[PDB]
DNA sequence: GCCAGCTAGGATATCACAATCCCGGTGCCGAGGCCGCTCAATTGGTCGTAGACAGCTCTAGCACCGCTTAAACGCACGTACGGATTCCGTACGTGCGTTTAAGCGGTGCTAGAGCTGTCTACGACCAATTGAGCGGCCTCGGCACCGGGATTGTGATATCCTAGCTGGCCAA
DNA sequence: TTGGCCAGCTAGGATATCACAATCCCGGTGCCGAGGCCGCTCAATTGGTCGTAGACAGCTCTAGCACCGCTTAAACGCACGTACGGAATCCGTACGTGCGTTTAAGCGGTGCTAGAGCTGTCTACGACCAATTGAGCGGCCTCGGCACCGGGATTGTGATATCCTAGCTGGC
């Protein structure tokens, strides 16, 4: 029994995708803007996770620490910090 | 259990107090600050090793550190920062 | 005694310089360069951290809030335009509006 | 007569609720899932710490906020206080996103 | 379809707005108004359209800008 | 007499400059520039001759890159000419001041 | 040797032309290129501060091209064809 | 006999490894580490080479010219988006044009 | 003169034979080459020794220079290189 | 057929309110503070080795001169694109009102990550040899520049076609 | 007589016409960068040592995962509505296009220097080995700032009422 999901790009809701843009000071969005963006987000994630499970394998683990997420991210020039 | 995580924090902790004796911290800034540190660390590192791979050394020493860290600081801190490690190193050869 | 002490420094000497062994960065490892390391992360946490309790009093907490880091990094440029691909956990981002959104008049 | 505000008046309003709070936006659930999925395709049973999915969140946020003040730049200098998609990958081609 | 003036005079018949009807709202009803227009000089043909019928009195002006009298609001004469 | 229209003449040079990988810039007024703005830095600096050909390559490289950024700029603008706002518009996107 | 002065005009009014061609731009306005000339005159400051840095480094006080590449590449404008 | 024979490669394996004890990377260097990085560096060589004499006799030289190794980095994502911040001596741009700057009809 | 700068010409040139044995080459391009080669070596050595000092090995070997190929180089490259590494690797072990 | 009151709208001064800020108290927990272990630090003697100094030459950086044309500079000029205006249409905010599913807290399962101990496959060290790779010289075959014709593509024109104009013809 | 029907003018737009020069394609040449060749050599190539870093086997427990019941509250759908974006128009100018005049940088060519890379020499200092100890880390306890909650002040927003004043319809 492993659990295999389907389609939860949608997950990002309409509200969503509001409330972040509003972090960014934006007031007045088209609708035609949502799909996009999940889809944005989505290449984002697609490169991410693709080297930091590399690196988890390289290590013969089949457990993602927080350790390989930072490292990912800091290899695109996107250092992230507090978690290591 | 039996591992250490051998952080800064006793240090970077213990710096506050003397600029600022009555403020306290949060332990996820104080993570921060360490990630921080570490950085700018081995940033510090890679320049020095790849200036004295161009110049043909096999020593690292506070010259080509002093260059480094006035190549890497921008503006006022490449002269402050500069000015501190020489009294360090200064008061340091006095014994 | 302590190099620190007779550094008059807060961060270990020694220790770093260890790091600069197990660093694989040089095979030779002159002495003053640990020290002069070492002054440099002195002052950098200075302005960190006095500039993060700066913005700490001004909404008048006793202890820091990553928020304050986050804000205290934004404001300067010297620090920001040193820290541009530098993600904050839990730091939002600075209070910026564009002239143009407010209302007319 | 039920009061009304005019349009803009909440979108200003917590423009500075949001730009002044610092929590998570996206709920946790929804996002560890995605990222579940996204990962399955690359290997097959993945255990995910709980640390890590959260960084995730973090840095996507981040990514997404960062592009869309930019994003605001580019409507406003097509003298528009809309944003719409031409702007979105006209400031993800110039940033150099190649897709 | 009849020569424009012929338009231009219906359209102010068929338009009760109490500051008349726009050079803008004339051009857009006129288009509205006929097909076989041949869309390639409504413009110029309207505008000299609306300048013969201000100069013979056919058209009066409620509001306007000075040297704009192609660009503003006409009624009819009565 | 004969005469051309604008902007077939300007399209013409376009591809030709597109074709062609020289040097676009006129020399010594660019290490007249080199040395000059070497001069704040230290009195009675030297130079090699291919470090300059580096200098103008490099520069002739960058501006022509932001150029055309602002080409793209303005082509959002529903626009045709370069603007000083478009200049400080992509250098403030892809983020240098 | 002399000091010398104001060459930024040195960058002609033409010269700016050409660079917009090879960046296929078709139509200029005029106040570009005194701002084109501030722009490029920043540019060189930071390379060339980072290439004498480099220089007296090595107690140089002639600037080789190996110098100007290793400025470059550290502003991640990694340029090719000049020694190695 | 060459490692390089016994690999049938191109590239000077020893050599290699000599540049990473001197690379001053790692203490420790595996064997087998030198081959492999040889025949990646062979794979390389052989595509850019390949599509730059591709280029090449398009417009029918007989020699290499660095408008060609330009061009040939531009027609392919998988190499120019390895080569982002690659800036080539006289190597110019490739042809593009945008579509509204053509006349209307 | 008493001097070698030792670069891979004679090898790239070797190299563009067996694909395209009927083309010449320029000398710029040929030292664009080489500074080519030898850029991609030294990104790959750094991710490599980056890599071991995290998995607090000392030892540089082909596995981990097999992922951090796999890391830098972006698709198809990522299969066809490693094959070819995975081959080469094999036929040298048969001595 | 001509003047006053009606009336509508528009600008300005005024009120209500509900969303936000500020306060005092509560409790809560994360930050701080003390105690016990040790290993990763200092400390001392060594060697040898990279590095400081010192001198040379000769290579490249540099000043300088004459010449040229090719590129730059200043000027008319107009046209084509920018910019300001309006406006109409609607895709948008925005404010109900319901529902779920996200959070949350808890439990039970486990496995997989990690630490311990073992052996050993293999990798640096080192001396010795060579042939492979550096560079220096020459030759030659590809190519940049020169000059001339051909094609396309562009800009202007004359014509064709058309719709509207204006006057002539006919019935009311 | 005169307004409607008609018919030919009329002007303009669309359209095909023709004219030129820009580039392209072709040759032709000397020019030079690539290439072949030879000579010198130093890193590569072998073999043996010896050590040790990693590979494996063997545990344990922690953290991850999955299941389960509340508890909303955030989301969805929907009604309503307006202010923004597209569009379209119109006017002003400024920049491309050409011309005519200037000049200054390439170039090439030469004399000139100092400073860079080379050799050779001396040495201080850091890697190394072993001994010693206390500062650092974790573990435990604690308590004082804070987030929450709740309960008043403020105000920016939207509504409102006043006023004025300008164009229409009733009266004299």
């Amino acid at each position: 029994h492993r659990k295999v999901l389907r389609d939860n790009i949608q997950g990002i809701t309409k509200p969503a995708i509001r409330r972040l843009a509003r972090r960014g000071g934006v007031k007045r969005i088209s609708g035609l803007i949502y799909e996009e963006t999940r889809g944005v987000l989505k290449v984002f994630l697609e490169n991410v996770i693709r080297d930091a499970v590399t690196y988890t394998e390289h290590a013969k683990r089949k457990t993602v620490t927080a350790m390989d997420v930072v490292y990912a991210l800091k290899r695109q020039g996107r250092t992230l910090y507090g978690f290591g | 259990r039996k591992s250490r995580k051998e952080s800064y924090a006793i240090y970077v902790y213990k710096v506050l107090k003397q600029v600022h004796p009555d403020t306290g911290i949060s332990s996820k800034a104080m993570s921060i600050m360490n990630s921080f540190v570490n950085d700018v660390f081995e940033r510090i590192a890679g320049e020095a090793s790849r200036l004295a791979h161009y110049n043909k050394r096999s020593t690292i020493t506070s010259r080509e550190i002093q260059t480094a860290v006035r190549l890497l600081l921008p503006g006022e801190l490449a002269k402050h920062a500069v000015s501190e490690g020489t009294k360090a190193v200064t008061k340091y050869t006095s014994a | 005694a302590s190099r620190s002490a007779k550094a008059g420094l807060q961060f270990p000497v020694g220790r770093i310089h260890r790091l600069l062994r197990k660093g694989n960065y040089a095979v030779r490892i002159g002495s003053g360069s640990a020290i002069y390391l070492a002054a440099t992360l002195e002052y950098l946490c200075a302005e960190v951290l006095e500039l993060a309790g700066n913005a700490a009093r001004d909404n008048k907490k006793l202890r820091i809030m990553p928020r304050h880091i986050q804000l205290a990094v934004r404001n300067d440029d010297e620090l920001a335009k040193l820290f541009e691909g530098v993600t904050i956990a839990d730091g939002g981002v600075l209070p910026n509006i564009q002239s143009a959104l407010l209302p007319k008049k | 007569k039920p009061h009304r505000y005019r349009p803009g008046t909440v979108a200003l309003r917590e423009i500075r609720r949001y730009q002044k709070s610092t929590e998570l936006l996206i709920r946790k659930l929804p996002f560890q899932r995605l990222v579940r999925e996204i990962a399955q395709d690359f290997k097959t049973d993945l255990r995910f710490q709980s640390s890590a999915v959260m960084a995730l969140q973090e840095a996507s946020e981040a990514y997404l906020v960062g592009l869309f003040e930019d994003t605001n730049l580019c409507a406003i200098h097509a003298k528009r206080v809309t944003i719409m998609p031409k702007d979105i990958q006209l400031a993800r081609r110039i940033r150099g996103e190649r897709a | 379809h009849p020569p424009t003036l012929s338009m231009v005079v219906e359209v102010l018949k068929k338009n009760t707005e109490r500051k008349g009807t726009s050079v803008q709202a004339i051009r857009t009803r006129i288009l509205s108004a006929h097909p076989t227009v041949d869309p390639l000089r409504l413009k110029f043909l309207l505008r000299t359209a609306l300048n013969k019928g201000l100069e013979k009195g056919i058209l009066i002006r409620p509001l306007n800008s000075s040297a704009t009298g192609a660009t503003g609001r006409f009624k009819l004469a009565k």
